[PDB]
């Protein structure tokens, strides 16, 4: 129960949250530096590969 | 275009109920008497008593060509002529009920967004109005 | 700690205000709000500031200095 | 109504007063 | 500093209910002042 | 109790019913008493309706 | 002229009180905004601490030396921080103070704000003095000292507006009312017997007529003959607040303008 | 609310409901049909306050009828002065074989 | 931490510039101009100019979102007019209001002497 | 996080500050209020956990909760006031305030609509705002109580082709309700509509919220001199029935009911006795409280709190119970010490007859702090037990 | 939070042009909810915020000791007797378009303490970090750089 | 550490509660053909459910973000899960859905031929 | 402003929180549960300093 | 306090008199020369008394002095007060407000709330940030939490002056609104003016300390605070 059937995970995030009436129903606020430490490992196609290059 | 209803009316009672702005009206037309009037007025814009004689005037449209919302509205422009020059008080809503109190007694009812108004009479005269917007034309 | 420089809401310089106050109330005898008023302070945010500020300042000053020159 | 002021200086100095 | 200087503590097996506010608890301990943990009514502050 | 019975005339009217209650389970002696409806005597106790009636 | 009309009702050396008639309400809530908000004026920025024995905490002392008005007037021959091609500060772009206190008494020391002395060279502008307000001569107390304690920093003062922080405003509080009798019926007087009573009528009410309370609502009526008073920080007068402020909020828009015919001609 | 005649004027249908509306009035076949869609809501009816032995009608039910009964009418522009386009033969089957395309189970065996 | 330096709310960043004149395609003769450090302070006086001028049917902004100092300001004109010349016109209407305010100000200000 | 609309899947947009920001109507099924609470965050870094969560998990889909078959997600808060206020017939918009509302609506079709008020000045309902909101197509029909054709209460609903006709928008509209404007858009427009119609709704009425203003204060919660007194004068009566079971039972004269003792059956026709009498001061108050009120509008719309909330600041506490019955004899056959032996009344036993307004008398202190002991302590074994029972 | 119970975080911050205003240009220091009264029933807020009102405006720090003879009746005398509503109520204006705010909105001071729930102390994120020894999972804390 | 009256429930977390209370074939076998029902006589849905597309969407965005070829014309779009979604828009994911039976049998499915209408 | 009331054990400041016990020396009446064969127990807890 | 007999007005009352409530604040006064009056000074004159749980079971206690003691038109604003229509008292309560705790005596007006607000508020106030001694600028406490200007609430109890409140206070008079303005502060959030946070509104100072020691394992097994070179560690 503490470490197979449920566990400590990578690439999570924890704060607090405020309201937001500006924001949509499906959007959420996600703090910049959380944003710049979680990442998304993304397979480099033809269609990304200037974005991905730039992003580099 | 045209006026497709047009009566006096005499105020019977004007209710304000829990509105400070709105009143519901009660209303019989002198000429009819088997036509009657209930509706919502703004009275701040156009303050009404009881036994007040009213115009009131339903038209389809405020031009005075005739017909050709589906357009957007605009600021009427300077020197712009409607039919709402001649009227002291113009409402527009859309008709969502078409009920009949008797064989012959039919009952309007239009909502000029919110403001309801139930107008019931025979229907040799009341035959004009359908689904569509109108506009409510009102003077003293 | 000390008094603030600023009122919070408005801004209304009230730090050089404070040892006026303190004259206006243990010499010239006269009640917090009149002292308030003699300084001008006509807004209550400014008269929050001054009256409810607690001077810490004396009872850190009783410590002696950890470097003495 | 009473008054809804712990004002305890003014009578410090009345108490004061009738010493 | 004062509130944690002046606490109880109830250590709690048996069949009464010590959590609740008692009417002798009257002018003795805090009739509202106890953590909203495990240990609400436990902990009571004089 | 106000139960609601279909009236003669099609309706459901709310025709009131005397109900006994009871305190204390039993049930294999009590629904044998004459003079009530053992087709619709109901317990709180489930397991004693399991042993009495059946499992469905 | 015709347009914008004003009426002082009271003129102090740090309030401006007057009656702003003849103008829309959204160009008199810019313009409270911008005199909130948008006037350039100098303040501390950035402190250099080289001694510090007080009993306050040294960022403590640097934000209430941010706090102290500076004088102002000549605010506009300064330039601003990054636009200068110096490093980090000059007497084009700054003005450098500094404050040296000693606790050589055996009584307590106040550190005002009228020990603040300017080192830079001015260039025979008006900026940079710690304004004074008060009978007694002194200024903002910085701090306190008690024997054989020292405060030695130096403070660089640089330009900015109240958005950036709001040590830069010189608004202090800006009073705003319009149609003090609701005859406009912008608000709804909450009441439990008689809203002519609960309510207090506004000093405002004397200078316009009131309700013949059987005459129709005007409809037609709109906001105008706003009343105003401005209270200055000390960093600039009153009447340079406001008129700073009309300046700011026209450069603004002529700024709109500028960038509008810039991209007109691409 | 659903006993319609076809052969007698107690529960008769109006002819002004639809074209059809004249000339039907008298017919077998149509009131055979519709005797046996009144047979079926009988029994539905006694086989509800079966079920349901407090006579309770609202129930959470799949598919609300009633919402796309107003979006028919909304979207058609029903006038209800405009005798209908329908047969009533027509109604009564497609309501029969709209039953048909109701599928919980593909199966294609007797207990499925 | 996340808070971001608080001169981005009146500077102009690298590579953005202070307009952004999109043409709006929901109605004829309609632009969204984006404006870029400023707030409801310039917005709503552009806002009431713009619907003081009779050839603008529609004129509104938004700010949508306090974090970012824009805002989207949206005019609609009658046929024949440019919404950027309705801009241009209400702009040059600001100008000169608060140029006779200025005026009328700096002169009944030296009528005072109790300052 | 005790049930699937308690994690779901949502859109990042990155901004500038050091929390979590999220919608507001998406708070009730996260059971999540800005106090302080942490909310974690998972990213897949997978294309198909991506796309498996963005098609299962996300938001919309969601709308509609498989517990109760009705949405979990409702118009709440801020935004429901302000939706009541908006919606109310005295509520008209100036031109100047109306385009902004409408260039507020993201996918506004760009057209204005007529108003419905044409002459002598241009005013629009906010009802005829509010449905520009609201998708063309959307057909809802309520009926409340006292609800024809025509609305004198301006009560029930009526949306036609998107369009508000009367009735004033509410919980049993907006709010998390089956049969609400939100399971009715989502069924027939599908959920991305539904999403799109919180967003819309949301920034529409909160705009005008914010150039409306909306408060609550001290003077809500006052009722006038002859409703305080009528309130005085119900609860005396009730003190006096009490008194005269008092009397009877005191000369066994009362008849004990069925299955049940003297102490009990008279401990309950008191216990009866107080409750309805805090309930008719409570009916009493809200009566006397204008529409106006601030506490009164805002239970009207739904939003917060309920009547025996504006019964308690208002009128009358009402009686202080302790597991289920009223305050035993803690000390020898009194409650307190400074009550005598054997004192059945109201307020020896845990009846507080003022209001909060009024503040208590510190018998009732402490007979409402013993009640509120009481709930806490319930709310602590009742989370812990509960959690039990769902694992 | 306040001395009340009604705690929470800050949702956004506005600087003043853009808060709400009275006639006498006091803007907020911070902007509560409404919703938070009436659930909670916490009257004693109100009053507190009336009686530092009145304090304000008379420099005389208020008794708001409990069991004391004092009513809001007398609280809202004095506040009528300094010229301001007697039920704390102000006519606000919008600092956005600055028109009068429709409804007049609760005003005074009110004595709010800081908690010590900083988010800079709070907000916590993980990418990839360091293992457990024993079962190679993320380890635990956000001073580690946990899971 | 730190002393907090904040009351936070520390989650998944009834193991105290735990202890506070603890005393109280015919046709198909193998992997025969017969498990593969044929297609004339399936008895599962033609309608495409959400944890198929929800997989149909995943596999195709994958896949698609490793260079398979995009069986669609491409509108500019690079996203692979809007070209997941537009390759099932016009049925041309060339996939085919095994639904196991609980008896271990399966029925093939193909994407083309499933319904989509939710 | 330092009240004191606490020890100082290896540089923390740590307070003995009072414990709250049941008294001694006091006949206290017990009525048991039904299955239990005992109706009611006389208990002392009986103490002495 | 001590309920007599007093046979010299007819009727009960408290032993304590206007001649002993001068002497104690003419002690009180000197403090801040005469005959020393103390706290000891009542209770050897038998004019308060201490009294426990089983003492309360045999008494009668008056809430206040001026209400419940003397022999018996009404203000409409205040709370009802049953005088329990019975004189045979033998103590009178101090002050009612003393029944509350520390953390409670600092809400103002608690009997004005509901009681689990009460307990909340009574929970919070430990993890309110303000100076908690004044000698902080000694103390090497792990965690140190200061406000820059604590304010003395405006609001306060006569409680709180014996707790010292009003000079080591735990907050800010804030002005507040209790408006839905922008949606920003619904449902438990707030919106605080930015411009207060800059002008020093619930500013305040944090102090963390480290605490590191060099050991001695053994002979040669110790360490020593030096600072490391890449060539050599
Ligand atoms: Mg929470
Ligand atoms: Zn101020
Ligand atoms: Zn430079």
């Amino acid at each position: 129960r503490g470490n197979l059937m449920g566990k400590r995970v990578d690439f999570s995030a924890r704060t607090v949250i405020s309201g937001d009436p500006n924001l949509e129903l499906d959007q959420v606020g996600v703090p910049k530096s959380i944003a710049k430490t979680l990442t998304y490992p993304e397979v480099v196609t033809p269609y990304n590969i200037d974005r991905l290059t730039q992003l580099v | 275009s045209n006026t497709l209803f047009d009566d006096i009316f005499q105020v019977s009672e004007v209710d304000p109920g829990r509105y400070n702005k709105v009143c519901r009206i009660e209303a019989a037309s002198t000429t009819q008497d088997q036509c009657k009037l209930t509706l919502d007025i703004n009275v701040e814009l156009f303050p009404v008593a009881a036994q007040d004689s009213l115009t009131v005037t339903i038209a389809s449209s405020l031009n005075l060509e005739d017909t050709p919302a589906t357009r957007s509205w605009r600021p009427p422009q300077a020197g712009d002529r409607s039919l709402a020059d001649d009227y002291d008080y113009v409402m527009y809503g859309t008709a969502y009920k078409f009920e009949e109190v008797s064989k012959d007694l039919i009952a309007v009812y239009y909502s000029f967004g919110g403001l309801l108004m139930r107008l019931e009479g025979n229907y040799r005269n009341l035959n004009n109005l359908k689904q569509e917007n109108a506009y409510l034309l009102i003077r003293r | 700690m000390i008094v603030p420089v600023r009122c919070f809401s408005c801004g209304k310089v009230v730090g050089d205000k404070w040892e006026s106050y303190l004259n206006l109330l243990q010499e010239d005898e006269l009640d917090e709000g009149t002292a308030l008023s003699r300084l001008g302070l006509k807004r209550y945010c400014c008269r929050r500031m001054i009256l409810t500020h607690v001077d810490l300042i004396e009872k850190f000053l009783r410590y002696n200095p950890l470097e003495k020159r | 109504n009473a008054s809804p002021f712990i004002k305890r200086d003014r009578m410090r100095r009345n108490f004061l007063r009738m010493r | 500093t004062l509130s944690h200087l002046r606490r109880t503590n109830t250590p709690i097996g048996k069949l009464a209910k010590p959590r609740q506010l008692h009417n002798t608890h009257w002018g003795l301990v805090c009739p509202a002042e106890t953590p909203e943990g495990q240990a609400c009514g436990l902990v009571k502050n004089l | 109790y106000d139960r609601k019975v279909p009236s003669p005339t099609g309706e459901y009217v709310k025709e009131p019913e005397w109900v006994l209650e009871t305190d204390g389970v039993n049930l294999s002696e009590v629904m044998t008493v004459p003079g009530i409806d053992p087709t619709r005597i109901y317990t709180n106790s489930f397991i004693d309706i399991m042993e009495v009636l059946g499992i469905e | 002229s015709e347009g914008p009309q004003v009426k002082i009702r009271e003129a102090s050396k740090d309030n401006v009180d007057f009656i702003l008639s003849n103008v829309d309400l959204a160009m008199a809530n810019s313009l409270r905004r911008v005199m909130i908000a948008e006037i350039p004026t100098l303040a501390i920025d950035s402190v250099e601490v080289e001694t510090n024995t007080t009993v306050l905490a040294d960022e403590f002392i640097a934000h209430r030396l941010g706090l102290i008005p500076l004088q102002s007037m000549d605010i506009e021959q300064l330039e601003y921080s990054r636009d200068c091609f110096c490093e980090d500060h000059c007497d084009k772009c700054s003005v450098v103070l500094t404050l040296q206190a000693f606790g050589e008494s055996e009584s307590t020391t106040n550190v005002y704000s009228k020990d603040l002395v300017i080192v830079s060279n001015l260039m025979g502008r008006n900026i940079g003095h710690p304004i004074i307000q008060d009978k007694e001569g002194n200024g903002v107390l910085i701090c306190k000292l008690r024997k054989g304690q020292e405060l030695k920093l130096t403070c660089v003062a640089k330009k900015g507006i109240a958005k950036e922080h709001a040590k830069w405003g010189p608004a202090a509080a800006i009073e705003f009312e319009y149609d003090p009798w609701n005859k406009l019926k912008h608000t709804d007087y909450w009441y439990e017997q008689d809203s002519a009573k609960e309510w207090p009528q506004s000093k405002n009410c004397e200078y316009e007529d009131p309700p013949n309370e059987g005459d129709p609502f005007d409809y037609k009526a709109q906001a105008d003959t706003f009343y105003m008073n401005v209270e200055s920080v000390g960093s600039i007068p009153v009447d340079q607040v406001v008129v700073r402020g009309i300046d700011t909020l026209q450069k603004k828009v002529a700024s709109i303008l500028l960038a509008l015919t810039q991209m007109d001609q691409d | 609310r659903y006993r319609v005649d076809l052969l007698n004027t107690d529960h008769t249908l109006d002819p002004s409901l639809l074209e059809s509306g004249s000339e039907i009035l008298g017919d077998l076949k149509l009131q055979v049909l519709l005797d046996e869609e009144y047979k079926q809501l009988v029994k539905d009816r006694k086989f509800l306050r079966e079920v349901f032995v407090d006579g309770e009608a609202n129930w959470p039910l799949p598919v609300n009828i009633r919402r796309i009964i107003q979006n028919a009418q909304q979207t058609f522009h029903i006038d209800h002065t405009k005798p209908s386009d329908l047969t009533i033969k027509d109604i009564v089957l497609g309501v029969k074989d709209l039953q048909e395309n109701l599928l919980v189970l593909r199966g294609k065996n007797e207990i499925i | 931490m996340n808070a971001p330096d608080r001169f981005e709310l009146f500077l102009l960043g690298e590579g953005e510039s202070k307009l952004k004149i999109d043409p709006d395609t929901k109605a004829p003769n309609a632009v969204v101009i984006t404006f870029e450090k400023e707030d409801h302070t310039l917005g709503n006086l552009i806002r009431a100019e713009l619907l003081n001028d009779r050839k603008v049917l529609f004129a509104a902004y938004k700010v949508e979102h306090p974090f970012f100092a824009r805002f989207k300001l949206r005019i609609q004109t009658t046929e024949g007019y440019d919404p950027k010349d309705a801009l241009k016109n209400a702009c040059n209407s600001i100008i000169n209001k608060l140029g006779a305010l200025k005026t009328n100000f700096e002169t009944e200000w030296n009528l005072q002497t109790l300052a | 996080s005790l049930h699937k609309m308690s994690m779901m899947a949502h859109r990042v947009k990155v901004i500038p500050y050091s929390t979590f920001r999220l919608n507001l109507s998406v708070t009730s099924p996260y059971n999540a209020d800005f106090d302080g609470d942490e909310m974690n965050l998972h990213v897949p870094q997978s294309e198909e956990t991506r796309a498996e969560l963005s098609q299962l998990c996300a938001v919309p889909l969601q709308i509609v909760s498989p517990q109760s078959n009705k949405p979990c997600m409702g118009i709440v808060q801020d935004t429901l006031c302000g939706i009541r206020k908006l919606t109310l017939r005295d509520t008209f918009i100036e031109l100047d305030q109306v385009l902004n509302m409408l260039y507020w609506v993201p996918d506004w079709d760009g057209v204005i609509p007529t108003p419905a008020i044409i002459k002598p000045k241009p005013l629009w309902s906010g009802k005829q705002i509010l449905s520009v909101a609201i998708p063309n197509g959307i057909h809802l029909q309520r009926f409340d109580e006292g609800t024809t054709l025509l609305s004198p209460k301006d009560n029930g609903m009526l949306i036609i082709d998107g369009q508000i006709i009367f009735g004033v928008v509410e919980k049993k509209t907006v709010g998390s309700s089956n049969g609400g404007l939100i399971h009715v858009v989502t069924r027939e427009k599908g959920p991305q509509v539904c999403a799109k119609l919180f967003g819309n709704i949301q920034k529409v009425v909160n705009f005008w919220l914010l150039h409306n203003g909306f408060s609550t204060g001290i003077g809500d919660t006052i009722a006038d001199g002859p409703t305080m007194r009528e309130i005085t004068e119900t609860i005396a009566e009730a003190k006096k029935k009490v008194l005269d079971v008092t009397k009877e039972a005191q000369a066994n004269l009362l008849t004990a009911k069925h299955g049940m003792t003297l102490r009990e059956s008279f401990e309950d026709n008191v216990v009866r006795f107080l409750n309805e009498a805090r309930d008719k001061a409570g009916r009493l108050a809200e009566v006397n409280l204008k529409d106006l009120n601030n506490v009164k509008q805002m239970v009207m719309a739904g939003s917060k709190g309920s009547f025996i909330n504006i019964a308690q600041m208002s009128a009358c506490v009402g009686q202080q119970s302790v597991e289920g019955k009223r305050i035993a004899f803690g000390f020898v056959d009194r409650t307190l010490p400074h009550f005598s032996k054997d004192d059945y009344s109201p307020e020896s036993k845990g009846f507080v007859e003022n209001s909060y307004l009024r503040g208590l008398t510190p018998q009732e202190f402490f007979f409402h702090a013993m009640g509120g002991r009481e709930g806490l302590i319930d709310t602590a074994v009742k989370t812990a037990e509960t959690g039990y029972i769902q694992r | 939070a306040s001395r009340h119970g009604q705690k929470g975080t800050i949702g956004i911050t506005y600087r003043r042009e853009d808060m709400p205003f009275t006639a006498e240009g006091i803007v907020p220091d911070l902007i509560i909810n409404p919703h938070a009264i009436p659930s909670r029933m916490t009257v004693a807020h109100l009053i507190e915020c009336l009686l530092s009102k009145v304090a304000a405006l008379s420099g005389n720090e208020g008794d708001a000791s409990p069991f004391t003879d004092i009513t809001v009746e007398g609280i809202s005398k004095l506040l009528r007797e300094h010229g301001y509503q007697s039920r704390g109520f102000e006519v606000m204006y919008n600092g956005h378009t600055g028109k009068k705010l429709m409804a007049q909105i609760f005003f005074g001071p009110t004595y709010y303490q800081r908690l010590r729930h900083m988010v800079d102390d709070k907000i916590h994120a993980r990418a990839r970090g360091p293992m457990q020894v024993l079962t190679r999972q993320p380890v635990e804390g956000r001073s580690r750089d946990g899971g | 550490n730190e002393n907090f009256e904040d009351f936070d429930v520390e989650h998944f977390s009834d193991e105290e509660t735990y202890e506070e209370k603890p005393q109280f074939e015919q046709i198909r076998r193998k992997t025969l053909k017969e498990k593969a029902i044929p297609k004339d006589q399936r008895a599962t849905t033609p309608y495409m459910t959400k944890y198929e597309r929800a997989r149909i969407l995943g596999t195709r965005a994958l896949q698609i973000s490793m260079n398979a070829p995009v069986f669609v014309d491409l509108e500019g779009e690079t996203d692979p899960l809007r070209i997941a979604m537009k390759e099932l828009a016009e049925k041309k994911i060339p996939l085919v859905i095994r639904r196991y039976l609980p008896d271990g049998s399966f029925e093939d499915w193909s994407v083309e031929e499933l319904i989509v209408d939710l | 402003f330092d009240m004191g009331g606490y020890f100082i054990i290896n540089g923390s400041e740590k307070v003995l929180i009072a414990q709250e016990r049941s008294a001694g020396n006091i006949v206290q009446v017990f009525k048991k549960a039904a299955p239990s064969p005992i109706s009611h127990v006389a208990e002392i807890r009986s103490a002495l300093e | 306090f001590i309920v007599e007999d007093d046979e010299s007005l007819g009727h009960k009352e408290l032993k304590v008199r206007k001649g002993h409530i001068a002497k104690l604040m003419a002690t009180e006064y000197q403090d801040i020369d005469v005959e020393e009056y103390t706290w000891s000074s009542l209770l050897n004159e038998g004019l308060v008394e201490y009294i426990d749980a089983e003492e309360e079971e045999s008494i009668l206690i008056a809430m206040q002095p001026e209400d419940l003691e003397p022999a018996e038109d009404v203000d409409p604003a205040k709370r009802i007060r049953v005088s329990h229509h019975a004189t045979t008292f033998t103590h009178c309560e101090i002050h009612p407000s003393m029944i509350l705790g520390v953390a409670a005596s600092i809400i103002p007006f608690p009997d004005h709330n509901q009681s689990p607000r009460n307990t909340y508020q009574s929970a919070m106030g430990k993890q309110a940030m303000g100076v908690f001694l004044t000698n902080y600028n000694v103390r090497m406490d792990t965690m140190a939490n200061i406000l820059y200007y604590p304010q003395k609430p405006l609001g306060t109890t006569r409680a709180m002056e014996y707790l010292k409140f009003r000079e080591l206070p735990a907050g800010q008079n804030a002005i507040v609104a209790i408006a839905c303005y922008s949606g920003y502060n619904q449902e438990d959030s707030m919106i605080m003016n930015q411009s207060s946070i800059d002008r020093g509104l619930f500013r305040s100072l944090f102090f963390r300390s480290y605490m590191d020691q060099e050991k001695k394992y053994g002979m040669s097994i110790t360490e020593t605070f030096e600072k490391p070179q890449r060539t050599n560690t």
